[PDB]
């Protein structure tokens, strides 16, 4: 059917860039904080399942919280995003997971599919190492981890497809 | 009350002398009733202060329109640019165009508008039809229809 996927993560980690790279194969360097929520549709086939995904983009800024939380409900998968050149955004992952659970009101929070993205992998000057990120993912629900770059396309499609794969798995 | 479409940085220019104001455009359905809203960014982003919030100049720019008051959408899509749409209302009131950001946002909005009007309403001609792809710049006129 219709698979709702939501992007959460600190302001500026690249949530909007990821959606736009995946859906329209385009990248913009420009600075703009998302205020209101937006979504795009995309069809694809996964493991022999033809699917419509609906990708919800949200405000990362703390102050815009009331503009995103009403749309957590009904999500099928959450893409928690941080940037590898921003340790603070990485350290906020737990709080992001907590926030989603609180507002989405999901019956089984430790069964719910998250996928973790460390974006901006094209930037060589990192603050978060891969092993550190891998370690967090394993010790907080054993979630799939992707190092991505919206700027150069690295693993962007792979990450979204795994999200569908995770949703397909949970239908059992 | 559900959100069918949302888009940041839709510009409207209240007058031609003053620069365009960026805002958030949304489509909402409560029952079968669709309503279009546009809200200037300063009213969303919390940048007016508690004491001024109720009577801010920007509240004079906010729009909310029931879709049933709309008879025509007159859209205009220039290449290497953002589409504009003018809603033509049954009342004859002149409304400023909404200008979308560069990209295919115009069509996306038209598409969510279409998907939401159903099954009681629809765009004429249909978006999927040969007529529905406009005429050449590019210019669209759509009517909202209820069978
Ligand atoms: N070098 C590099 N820059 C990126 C990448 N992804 C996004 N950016 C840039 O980082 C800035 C933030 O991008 P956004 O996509 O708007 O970040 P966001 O998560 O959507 O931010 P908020 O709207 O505030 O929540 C922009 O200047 C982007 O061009 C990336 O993968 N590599
Ligand atoms: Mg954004």
């Amino acid at each position: 059917s219709l698979f709702k996927i939501i992007l959460l993560g600190d302001g500026g980690v690249g949530k909007s860039s990821l959606m736009n790279r995946y859906v329209t194969n385009k990248f913009d360097s420009q600075l703009f904080h998302t205020i209101g929520v937006e979504f795009l549709n995309k069809d694809l086939e996964v493991d022999g399942h033809f699917v419509t995904m609906q990708i919800w983009d949200t405000a990362g800024l703390e102050r815009f919280r009331s503009l995103r939380t009403p749309f957590y409900r009904g999500s099928d998968c959450c893409l928690l995003t941080f940037s590898v050149d921003d340790s603070q955004s990485f350290q906020n992952l737990s709080n992001w997971k907590k926030e989603f659970i609180y507002y989405a009101d999901v019956k089984e929070p430790e069964s719910f599919p998250f996928v973790i993205l460390g974006n901006k992998t094209d930037i060589k000057e990192r603050q978060v190492s891969t092993e550190e990120a891998q370690a967090w993912c394993k010790d907080n629900g054993d979630y799939p981890y992707f190092e991505t770059s919206a700027k150069d396309s690295t693993n962007v499609a792979a990450a979204f497809e795994e999200a569908v794969r995770r949703i397909l798995a949970t239908e059992d | 009350a559900t959100l069918l479409y949302g888009k940041n940085n839709v510009l409207v220019q209240p007058r031609d002398d003053m620069e365009a104001v960026p805002g958030y455009l949304s489509l909402h359905q409560t029952a079968d009733v669709m309503t279009l809203k546009w809200t200037p960014n300063q009213l969303m982003n919390g940048s007016v202060g508690d004491l001024d919030y109720e009577k801010s100049v920007y509240w004079d720019y906010a729009v909310t329109i029931r879709l049933e008051e709309i008879v025509y959408l007159h859209c205009h899509q220039q290449v290497d640019s953002g589409g504009t749409v003018v809603l033509v209302s049954q009342d004859g009131i002149q409304r400023p165009p909404f200008r979308f950001p560069k990209g295919g946002h115009l069509l996306q909005f038209l598409s969510c508008l279409e998907n939401g009007l159903l099954p009681h309403g629809q765009l004429d001609p249909p978006l999927w039809s040969q007529r529905g792809k406009g005429k050449v710049a590019t210019d669209y006129v759509f009517r909202i229809i209820y069978p």
